[PDB]
Parts: structure tokens; C-alpha cells; sequence
């Protein structure tokens, strides 16, 4: 005879009854991905839509309760995880027409069709093969030609859709008590009521800028040193004391800088430690790489994977006579049956990606007691973080010399550790400033400060602030400079990549606190250490019913955004960059252009 | 169809067969349990691909009522071989003894 009784009743129903439908959707998408047939596409034609409809109905029947005076706080956490009505929040016509416009204006970008004016027989596609013609093109001018052709072919029609979307999406969430539609994913894990373990939506933007004062001696030094090694292949187009053109990178805008590594090796006489020669011995397959992974997974302390994983997913080759998908995806099927959407072969990257999904599985099963709607990570960027740090721990030289991958007598080279640090850094810490600067500007624009006619011109001006990506020529309102990324077309949750990177190596540091690894960092396994397994056991079980930073504050020691772990991970790399930056400059003279 | 709604727990040797709507709010539900009202006995929703504790388990748990009544059911108490012409401590059908 109160709000509490019926609230707890219908949510106790909802947990299990909607976990059933989520499991149905997960198995449908699984059957499609594993078996690309004529009717498996229907597996999604009735799964996601029905899940969204059930979410909407449950939210509608749940919001009739005040959901504020109830003594329990987890009930509100799943209730505030239920209040994502989505789509129509202000008006049916405007919201639904914008969503239908998105339905085609996202696939127009995903089409990846390029019709070169020279010859239509050459095209540029959004497939990874483009990295061989943009990220790793042999000719110097071919990269610039590919960039200009790609832009002029895909971005001509992307301006009005993006402009109208950004203009008209604010009020939908503004009537949803969210400051702009960016508040949908900026403050997903924003909870009030209890001090200390709380978050603020406006705190993120203000904390973005001031936390990079100590990042600069690391990221800026890495940018400056590597730049000195770009001169050997780009004559009269480098200016190491200044900036570099946008087509001189492993990414078209500046996300990935690792594709310049082969050109920018510190010492090229010694290669990085590779495990491929190890598979020369007996050719570790997925069913064997997974088993040998348990040497640093059973000894941790946490149990094995699900017993149903080793009986349903394919092991050798999903192809056979059956089309299938084996892309890197973090899957949480639910109902105690969690599996990996990946087949592992002879490849260091395949070896890494093998552990990502199984660490994800371990994370998901570690909090089986969480509510179904709360059966996720701390936020968007914490579920995948600990899931992938186990993948990042596969290529550990102190652990590679244990299972025949490397003989445990070869001494670590002068720069091979530094070589691997620099190679890995350009992908993870060379991408963080992208979200640090451009995403922060994007949130400011979502706040509404930029006018109608400053979207493209101002991008070049503020790219001369932190990231340092410059272009030979600017463009007027006839190209698609700012919003031309795969993840910026549909306001994708970049916090899942932001709090991912800021809170990246703190998990490994917390793993190594009781592992007694003080000399070498950035490579350390938790094998034969029960304390390490049981101290982040709280990390893998916190989920969403617990505060997002309970185990984080209790174990890691950094409740809010932390800068020290990033510098400590690359501490040998940071010291090397700060030491071997002689006869050069560290800062960027942004007021410079080679074309002019 | 395992039951999920009841007013209270179950008493010793108490069986529930009525699918009564679990009223919790003073507002009458009545008829079809719809708005803020729901039916009992939620389904398993089981599928052949689950974990460990997600499958049906048959139970024939014993709760024998060993009161002051005489015991009808007893132990099988099997027999041994039969011995003739030499002394044994026979225990035929209750009556003990010793002889040939
Ligand atoms: C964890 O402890 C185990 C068990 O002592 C060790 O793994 C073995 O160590 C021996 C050396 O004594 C080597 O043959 C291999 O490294 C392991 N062999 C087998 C069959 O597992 C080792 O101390 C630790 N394991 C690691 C570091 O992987
Ligand atoms: C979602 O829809 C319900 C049902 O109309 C409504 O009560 C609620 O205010 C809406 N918004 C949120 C954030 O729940
Ligand atoms: C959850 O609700 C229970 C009552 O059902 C209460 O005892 C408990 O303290 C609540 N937990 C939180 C975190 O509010
Ligand atoms: C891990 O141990 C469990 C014990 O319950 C069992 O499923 C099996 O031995 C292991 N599972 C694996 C290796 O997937
Ligand atoms: C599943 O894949 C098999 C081959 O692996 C083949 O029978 C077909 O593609 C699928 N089976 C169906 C759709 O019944
Ligand atoms: C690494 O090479 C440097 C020269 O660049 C020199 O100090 C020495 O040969 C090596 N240093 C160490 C610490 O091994």
C-alpha cells in the first residue's frame, strides 16, 4: 500500500522478464553473426525493436511512481536507468522524422562510395583496406589525393543533415531535464543524493582542460620526438618545430599516429618481441590460445569462463560453407551464457583480441547479482576498460617468457621495451587529445555558443591549440571538415572512449600493487597472485547498483579523473622522450602553413 | 510454472494452487491484473543454452512424518546364506537363537 512495494515488485519482475528478452535478442544477433543466412537478418528485425518497445513501456509504467522517497537507492539507479524513453520526448513528429532522417543519413555515410573525377574505376571505401591507401600509402602525394577525393566524394551531402540534427536535437533532451542532447551520454553515470561517490554533468567539461598540464610533458614530447623522424620521408613538408599536414598520419584527422611507427622507430636494428615465431612450433589455434591463456587467468584467483562458451562458439574457422562475422565486439548475452565473437589464429593482434572478450566475460559474470538493467559496467567507458586491459596484458615480456613464446634467458634490449611503448602510445595516448580538444569543443557547441556560420572555419583555429593538426589549405562552407568521422555522425558515446583512456592504466596499477612489480611497469601480469585477483574482484563486480567509483576509490586511490597513471605507464617512455629531445623543439608553432 | 507471487510464504506442508493476484496496493485490482497489477507464476523461459544454475532440477525431498505412530515402512534388511547341520546364531524373522 505504498510506492515502495509496487516499485520493488514490478522491478523484481522486470529484471528477470527483460533479461529473458535481452537473452533472446543476444542469441538472435549471435545466430546471425555466426551464421549469415537469408533469414538470420530477421534475427535483428524483431530483437532490437522489441527490446526498445519493452523498455519504453516499462519506463512509461515506471515513471508514475515518484521514485524519489524510496529508501533503497539501487531501485532508483535502475529506475534512472529505465527513464531513457528515447526518440519522442518532446513531440512525436519532429523527433520521429529526425530519427528516420538519421536512418538513411547514417547509411549514406556507411556506404563508402567514392567516384573519382579522373576515373570511376578507382574508389575509396570505409573498409580497413583504406588504411593501405590513406594510412599506409606508399606515395607521398597519393595520401593527399586519397584524402581530398574521400572528402569531396562523401562529405558533400553531410552538411545540412548534421546542421539540422545539431540544431533540432537540443530541445528533445531539454524537455527531458537534460541540458542539450549531449547530456544524454555525457552524464549517463551522474548520480546524486550521496556525497563523495557522485558525479556532475558540468564537472566533466571543466575538468577536461586543466588535467592536461602534466599530460603535456608526455604527449607533447611524444609528438615532438616522433615528428623529427617524419622528415626522412616528407621533404619540405614537416617543420618539426611547428605542425604537420593532416594527411601525414595514420588517421585522416589525427586519431591514430601508429602507422608512422615503422618510419619513426627509435632504433631499427632490433625488432620488438614477437610471438609469431612461437606458433612456428605448433601453430596455436583459438581452441589452444584460449587454453594457454588460462596460465595467467586460472592463477589470478577468479574462476574460468562460462562452461557453455566451449560448446557453442566456433573454434577453427567459422567460414567453411557458412558466412560469418568475427569482428572485435564486447558481448554480454546474459542468462549465465557468455561467449566470444572472435576466432584466434597465428597473429599477435589476434592473440591480444582473444583476451579482450574473455576478460569482458569474466567482468560480466563477476556481478551476476546486479539488477538486469544494472548489469553493465560502472559507466560506458568502464565495462570495456577492464575487459581490454586483460587483452593488453597478453603481450607482456615478463610473461611471454613462461609458456614457450620466448625463451626465459634472452635479455631485454636497449630500446625494444621503449620501442613497444612508443608503438602502442601513438594509438592510445596519441588519440586521447582528440577527445580532449575536439570533443570538448563539440560539447561546448552543443551548449549552443557557436552560431550558425562558424562550424567549419573555427575548427582549424581551435585545432591550433592542443592536438596540433594543421592543413595546407582551409575550406569554406562547401566541404565536410568537422563532422566526417564514423562516430561523429550519430552523437556516439565518446565518454565510453574518454573515461576509458583517462582511467586506462590505473586498473593495471591497482592490479600490480600486491604483485610486487616496482622496477618494470606497463607490462606486468597478475599470475600467481591471489591478492591481486581479490582486490580488483570488487572492480569486476561493482556494476551499476554499486556506485561507479566504489572499488575505484577503495583500491585504485583515484576517485575522480587521474593524470598520474597515464604518465607512470609510459614512465620509461616519458623519460626517454624528455631526454632525447635535444637539438629540436618540444612545443608546436601553430601559426604556420607550408602551402602559403 | 514456478510461482513468483503470493501474499506470504508457505507453511510446513502447505500447498498453493490458486493463481491469486498479489495485491499490494490498497486500490482494488479486480478482474484482469493490468495497470499496476500482475499475475503470479512467472515462466521459466528456459533455453537449452544456459549456465549452471539455470536448468530444471527434480526434487523428491523426503519429509516423512515420524510421529508416535507405528512404523509401516522399514528397512529392506536383506538376508544371508542358509546353513545346515552345523551350529549358527540364526536370527530367523525376528526370533533369535542358536542351534543346528
Ligand atoms: C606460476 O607458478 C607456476 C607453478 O609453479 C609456474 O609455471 C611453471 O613454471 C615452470 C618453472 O618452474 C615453467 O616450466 C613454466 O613457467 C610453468 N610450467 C607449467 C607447466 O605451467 C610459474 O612460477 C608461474 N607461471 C607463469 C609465470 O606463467
Ligand atoms: C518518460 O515517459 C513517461 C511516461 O509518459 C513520463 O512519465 C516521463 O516523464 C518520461 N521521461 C522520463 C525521463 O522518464
Ligand atoms: C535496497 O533496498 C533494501 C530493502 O529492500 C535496503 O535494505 C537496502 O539498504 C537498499 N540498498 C541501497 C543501496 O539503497
Ligand atoms: C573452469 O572451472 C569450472 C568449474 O565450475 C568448469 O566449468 C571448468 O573446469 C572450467 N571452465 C572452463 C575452462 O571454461
Ligand atoms: C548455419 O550454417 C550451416 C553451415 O555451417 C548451414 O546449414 C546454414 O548456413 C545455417 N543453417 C541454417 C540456416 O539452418
Ligand atoms: C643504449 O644505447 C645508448 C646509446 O644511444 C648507450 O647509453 C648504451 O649503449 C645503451 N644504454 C643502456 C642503458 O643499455
Amino acid at each position: 500500500s505504498t510506492i515502495e512495494e509496487q516499485a520493488k515488485t514490478f522491478l523484481d519482475k522486470f529484471n528477470h522478464e527483460a533479461e529473458d528478452l535481452f537473452y533472446q535478442s543476444s542469441l538472435a544477433s549471435w545466430n546471425y553473426n555466426t551464421n549469415i543466412t537469408e533469414e538470420n537478418v530477421q534475427n535483428m528485425n524483431n530483437a532490437g525493436d522489441k527490446w526498445s518497445a519493452f523498455l519504453k513501456e516499462q519506463s512509461t509504467l515506471a515513471q508514475m511512481y515518484p521514485l524519489q522517497e524510496i529508501q533503497n537507492l539501487t531501485v532508483k539507479l535502475q529506475l534512472q536507468a529505465l527513464q531513457q524513453n528515447g526518440s519522442s520526448v518532446l513531440s512525436e513528429d519532429k523527433s520521429k522524422r529526425l530519427n528516420t532522417i538519421l536512418n538513411t543519413m547514417s547509411t549514406i555515410y556507411s556506404t563508402g562510395k567514392v567516384c573519382n573525377p579522373d576515373n570511376p574505376q578507382e574508389c575509396l571505401l570505409l573498409e580497413p583496406g583504406l588504411n593501405e591507401i590513406m594510412a599506409n600509402s606508399l606515395d607521398y602525394n597519393e595520401r593527399l589525393w586519397a584524402w581530398e577525393s574521400w572528402r569531396s566524394e562523401v562529405g558533400k551531402q553531410l552538411r545540412p543533415l548534421y546542421e539540422e540534427y545539431v540544431v533540432l536535437k537540443n530541445e528533445m533532451a531539454r524537455a527531458n531535464h537534460y541540458e542539450d542532447y549531449g547530456d544524454y551520454w555525457r552524464g549517463d553515470y551522474e548520480v546524486n543524493g550521496v556525497d563523495g561517490y557522485d558525479y556532475s554533468r558540468g564537472q566533466l567539461i571543466e575538468d577536461v582542460e586543466h588535467t592536461f598540464e602534466e599530460i603535456k610533458p608526455l604527449y607533447e614530447h611524444l609528438h615532438a620526438y616522433v615528428r623529427a623522424k617524419l622528415m626522412n620521408a616528407y621533404p619540405s613538408y614537416i617543420s618539426p618545430i611547428g605542425c604537420l599536414p593532416a594527411h601525414l598520419l595514420g588517421d585522416m584527422w589525427g586519431r591514430f599516429w601508429t602507422n608512422l611507427y615503422s618510419l619513426t622507430v627509435p632504433f631499427g636494428q632490433k625488432p620488438n618481441i614477437d610471438v609469431t615465431d612461437a606458433m612456428v612450433d605448433q601453430a596455436w589455434d583459438a581452441q589452444r590460445i584460449f587454453k594457454e591463456a588460462e596460465k595467467f587467468f586460472v592463477s589470478v584467483g577468479l574462476p574460468n569462463m562460462t562452461q557453455g562458451f566451449w560448446e557453442n562458439s566456433m573454434l577453427t574457422d567459422p567460414g567453411n560453407v557458412q558466412k560469418a562475422v568475427c569482428h572485435p565486439t564486447a558481448w554480454d548475452l546474459g542468462k549465465g551464457d557468455f561467449r566470444i565473437l572472435m576466432c584466434t589464429k597465428v597473429t599477435m593482434d589476434d592473440f591480444l583480441t582473444a583476451h579482450h572478450e574473455m576478460g569482458h566475460i569474466q567482468y560480466d559474470m563477476a556481478y551476476a547479482a546486479q539488477p538486469f538493467l544494472l548489469r553493465n559496467g560502472a559507466n560506458e567507458g568502464f565495462h570495456e576498460a577492464v575487459g581490454e586491459i586483460m587483452s593488453l596484458s597478453a603481450a607482456t615480456p615478463k610473461h611471454l617468457k613462461s609458456i614457450g613464446l620466448l625463451s626465459p634467458d634472452f635479455q631485454e634490449d636497449n630500446e625494444t621495451e621503449i620501442n613497444f611503448l612508443l608503438k602502442q602510445a601513438l594509438t592510445i595516448v596519441g588519440t586521447l587529445p582528440f577527445t580532449y580538444m575536439l570533443e570538448k569543443w563539440r560539447w561546448m557547441v552543443f551548449k549552443g555558443e557557436i552560431p550558425k556560420d562558424q562550424w567549419m572555419k573555427k575548427w582549424w583555429e581551435m585545432k591550433r591549440e592542443i592536438v596540433g593538426v594543421v592543413e595546407p589549405v582551409p575550406h569554406d562552407e562547401t566541404y565536410c571538415d568537422p563532422a566526417s568521422l564514423f562516430h561523429v555522425s550519430n552523437d556516439y558515446s565518446f565518454i565510453r572512449y574518454y573515461t576509458r583512456t583517462l582511467y586506462q592504466f590505473q586498473f593495471q596499477e591497482a592490479l600490480c600493487q600486491a604483485a610486487k612489480h616496482e622496477g618494470p611497469l606497463h607490462k606486468c601480469d597478475i599470475s600467481n597472485s591471489t591478492e591481486a585477483g581479490q582486490k580488483l574482484f570488487n572492480m569486476l563486480r561493482l556494476g551499476k547498483s554499486e556506485p561507479w567509483t566504489l572499488a575505484l576509490e577503495n583500491v585504485v586511490g583515484a576517485k575522480n579523473m587521474n593524470v598520474r597513471p597515464l604518465l607512470n605507464y609510459f614512465e620509461p617512455l616519458f623519460t626517454w622522450l624528455k631526454d632525447q629531445n635535444k637539438n629540436s623543439f618540444v612545443g608546436w608553432s601553430t601559426d604556420w602553413s607550408p602551402y602559403a | 510454472l514456478y510461482r513468483l507471487f503470493r501474499k506470504s510464504n508457505l507453511k510446513p506442508f502447505e500447498r498453493d494452487i490458486s493463481t491469486e493476484i498479489y495485491q499490494a496496493g490498497n486500490k482494488p485490482c479486480n478482474g484482469v491484473a493490468g495497470f499496476n497489477c500482475y499475475f503470479p507464476l512467472r515462466s521459466y523461459g528456459f533455453r537449452p543454452t544456459y549456465g549452471v544454475g539455470h536448468q530444471p532440477y527434480r526434487v523428491v525431498v523426503l519429509s516423512f512424518e515420524l510421529l508416535h505412530a507405528p512404523a509401516t515402512v522399514c528397512g529392506p534388511k536383506k538376508s544371508t546364506n542358509l546353513v545346515k547341520n552345523k551350529c549358527v546364531n540364526f536370527n530367523f524373522n525376528g526370533l533369535t537363537g542358536t542351534g543346528v
